[PDB]
């Protein structure tokens, strides 16, 4: 009663700026949920409006929904998935079970997006012939990040990766940087046949090149949101999908509780210490 | 060189360190002074990165910017003219003599007690040189009713 | 290699059925991705594939979209955002900021779209009239879930329920639980104008209608999706957007540790026990 | 059947050094779990056994569980204290409710211990004098980590501190890190 008449000042300790609900109707970064659905963007729409707060050009958009489908799943026997199926098999929920896979995402295990993507952007903006980035990255004992498969090599090539290149050269109106990986691309398959761009190294050169080629973003605005982890938040938000889809799979296949085998392990402990 | 008139309702200034009350105490002076903008266009905390720090215009909530480096300051602010200087007794010799190479810094508020007499000559010979006015070192500031106030002068509202 | 020619035979502790990825091509239950790709569903569409694994039809999918858009933020005053946030002020990546807010989802917070959906197919399948589940609730000393908004009540509808309602009316071939939800909110409406029907109990009575009344699910079928809590997965998923979206807005306006008042906590510690 | 008999060779993928469980006994890094509990090891005794895998000293043994009664809480304000009563209060379980507040211990939270011990060790280690230190962190613009109270300042000290610090003067045989970050 005090404050709404205005005789006391309280700091807010919060501030916010991705969505506001006290209000008539529900908004999304300024746009009403109306709006939203009158003007028919999906996913990757509404993906714009509360990552970026930006109104993304429909193409933009539609590549964040493909992005989310080729990251959705890839099978149980990585990291994350194999978590979230032991975790479902000791009988949690699906919250639990999704967060105990999920927490495996970070560098070993879904961070070669973002990894990538400020691997190329660092050799791009500190500008760097591609045959100059390849010696550069040897001599320093590093593997380029996004490059290299394990079986589909080269005239049998990944297939993620073509629909997602198909698409990115047709929409796009300019690609420097996937027309720099590509060139990497280029080198590394003179080396072996399998050191090609993976669907990892393909989103994180393609995903820069829709911030900074899109006009929503300033180029300040777009090295902010790839120095964050925007492209984090694509592998994350995409793999949660099979993740669940992993959780329900084992609920309905009535899967027990697993113990690993002791076989399998190897054990090692000191003689009395 | 030194000038007349100090402070007006005009007035910008940049304040070095973290003094969120002494800040909150010249934008509430400001707004009761019926200014048009605040005083405090930045603040340099060199132990923080560049964020900004919520402040009040009156009842309305609005960000000042807080600076690592006072260079940055500087540039992105080329109307502030005034630089407070909170930095304790054995800091505030060299945020002063930094701050002097900037030219449009006219006036120095050294609020520090401690300084070496040693020390504060070489920033009087240097304000001599630069034209600069330097009220301090060892004081609250000053007040210029309607216009300008510096850091904690006159108390509260 | 005595595996491979077939001396030895091992028991596989391990059984999937939503993703085949040790082959030529990524396969998402039995539809390769690029046959996923030409057939232009969505992300809807792949969220049929990994969590049911069926072919749904095209308004099957694109209303599991339109659910993830309507459920993708609420603001941050709710519990899951609160503690995304605090998370992401205390300087943590964005899969610990996610998962410190996506861990809140459960019974109080999130779970009205799985409640209802359980409690309003428990009344139509043990069939009984919309006035008498009203009057069996109320002698329960419970109240009905998905049923009641705190300012949108009638003539002032929920904008979210009347795009979802107007989508279901259109495409869905038969709403019978859609249809019992509503006449459930016709006498509720009665008593007070703000017990409609929510964007949560509108979920709940059309997912469950999506599911038995599409074609691509059995009875039995569709009642074991909700009863392992594929509805769950729809709220989790689609908060999860909002949550990353308020990670990223925490580290763009570079929020500081945050810790909470002490005049907001009350402290009521014994005297010497 | 063929493994037990040896005719095949399976790789194990996973390797351990802390606790033996497939056997008659319980054993924690070599040592049976009777034999921990006939020496009188308490929890801090079966932390050096699990995590560094060593017999320690009685007197490091029970640093060890006094450092982990003085870091129990500090209140609810804290951030992850905070993130387990909201979580609580939205009707989840000692699981979860644990784990939502326990996530958000990192850098800003919880950080300072292992921040401070990196901190002072490097400056021990590359052996420069207290004095150097506080100059050589000040022109670097980093404030030193395990320095700075809010409202315990001198003549009014912490008492976590001097319950911690005169157990360790006591009972160490070799302070030379405590002794560099009390000059510092
Ligand atoms: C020698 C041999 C075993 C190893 O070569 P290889 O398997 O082709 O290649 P490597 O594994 O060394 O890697 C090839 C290059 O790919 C590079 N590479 C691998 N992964 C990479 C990644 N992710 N990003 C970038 N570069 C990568 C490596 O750095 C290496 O670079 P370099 O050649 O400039 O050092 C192979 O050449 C061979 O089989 N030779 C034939 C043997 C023979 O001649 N015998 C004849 C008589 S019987
Ligand atoms: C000027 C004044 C406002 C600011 O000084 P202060 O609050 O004592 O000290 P600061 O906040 O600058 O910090 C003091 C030192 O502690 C250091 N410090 C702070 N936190 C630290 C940490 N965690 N680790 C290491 N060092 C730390 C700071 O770097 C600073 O170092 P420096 O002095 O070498 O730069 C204060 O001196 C003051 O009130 N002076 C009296 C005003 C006056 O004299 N007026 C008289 C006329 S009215
Ligand atoms: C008496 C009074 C204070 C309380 O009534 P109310 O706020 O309208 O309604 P209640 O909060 O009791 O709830 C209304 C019904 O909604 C039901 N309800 C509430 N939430 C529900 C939910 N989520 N699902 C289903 N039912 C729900 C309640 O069970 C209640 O049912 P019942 O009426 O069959 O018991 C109100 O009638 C009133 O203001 N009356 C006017 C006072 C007056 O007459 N004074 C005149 C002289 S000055």
């Amino acid at each position: 009663w005090a404050r709404e008449l205005g005789l006391i000042r309280k700091p807010a300790s919060f501030m916010t700026s991705i969505c506001d609900e006290r209000g008539q109707e529900l908004i999304y970064a300024g746009m009403p949920i109306t709006e939203v659905f009158k003007e028919e963007m999906g996913i990757g729409g509404v993906l714009g409006l509360l990552w970026f707060q930006k109104r993304l050009p429909k193409y933009s958009c539609q590549f964040i929904e493909m992005c989310l489908m080729v990251t959705a799943d890839h099978g149980p026997a990585v990291s994350g998935a194999h978590n979230t199926i032991i975790c479902a098999r000791a009988g949690k929920d699906l919250v639990s079970s999704l967060t105990s896979g999920l927490l495996t995402i970070g560098d070993r295990f879904g961070g070669a997006l973002d990894a990538a993507a400020k691997m190329f952007s660092k050799a791009f903006d500190s500008g760097i012939i591609p045959m100059e980035f390849v010696n550069k990255m040897k001599k320093e004992g590093k593997l380029i990040m996004g490059i290299g498969h394990r079986v589909k090599s080269i005239n049998n090539p990944d297939m993620r990766v073509q629909i997602l290149k198909d698409y990115v050269r047709q929409h796009f109106p300019a690609t420097p940087l996937l027309d720099y990986a590509l060139e990497v691309e280029k080198i590394t398959t003179s080396k072996k046949p399998n050191l090609i761009l993976n669907v990892d190294g393909l989103i994180g050169v393609a995903f820069v090149d829709m911030l900074r080629n899109c006009g929503s973003f300033t180029r300040e605005e777009a090295d902010e949101y790839i120095d964050i982890g925007a492209l984090n938040g694509i592998f994350v938000l995409g793999r949660s999908m099979g993740f669940i889809g992993h959780y329900l799979d084992q609920k309905r296949l009535k899967q027990g509780l697993y113990r690993h085998p002791w076989d399998d392990i190897s054990y090692v402990l000191p003689e009395h210490m | 060189g030194k000038s007349t008139t100090l402070f007006s309702r005009h007035t910008k200034a940049i304040v070095w360190g973290m003094q969120t009350r002494a800040v909150q105490g010249m934008l509430d002076f400001d707004y009761v002074c019926s200014r048009d903008e605040p005083s405090v266009a930045a603040m340099v905390y060199p132990f923080t990165g560049d964020h900004k720090q919520k402040f009040y215009w009156g009842h309305k909530e609005i960000l000042i910017p807080v600076f690592k480096n006072m260079a940055d300051a500087m540039r992105k602010h080329p109307e502030v003219d005034v630089l407070i200087n909170f930095a304790s007794l054995r800091s505030a010799y060299d945020s002063t003599m930094e701050t002097m190479n900037y030219a449009q810094i006219r006036t120095i508020a050294i609020i520090a007690q401690g300084i070496p007499e040693a020390l504060t000559r070489k920033l009087i010979k240097k304000a001599d040189q630069k034209g600069v006015t330097i009220i301090g070192p060892a004081t609250v500031g000053g007040i210029k009713p309607g216009c300008f106030k510096i850091g904690n002068t006159g108390g509260m509202l």
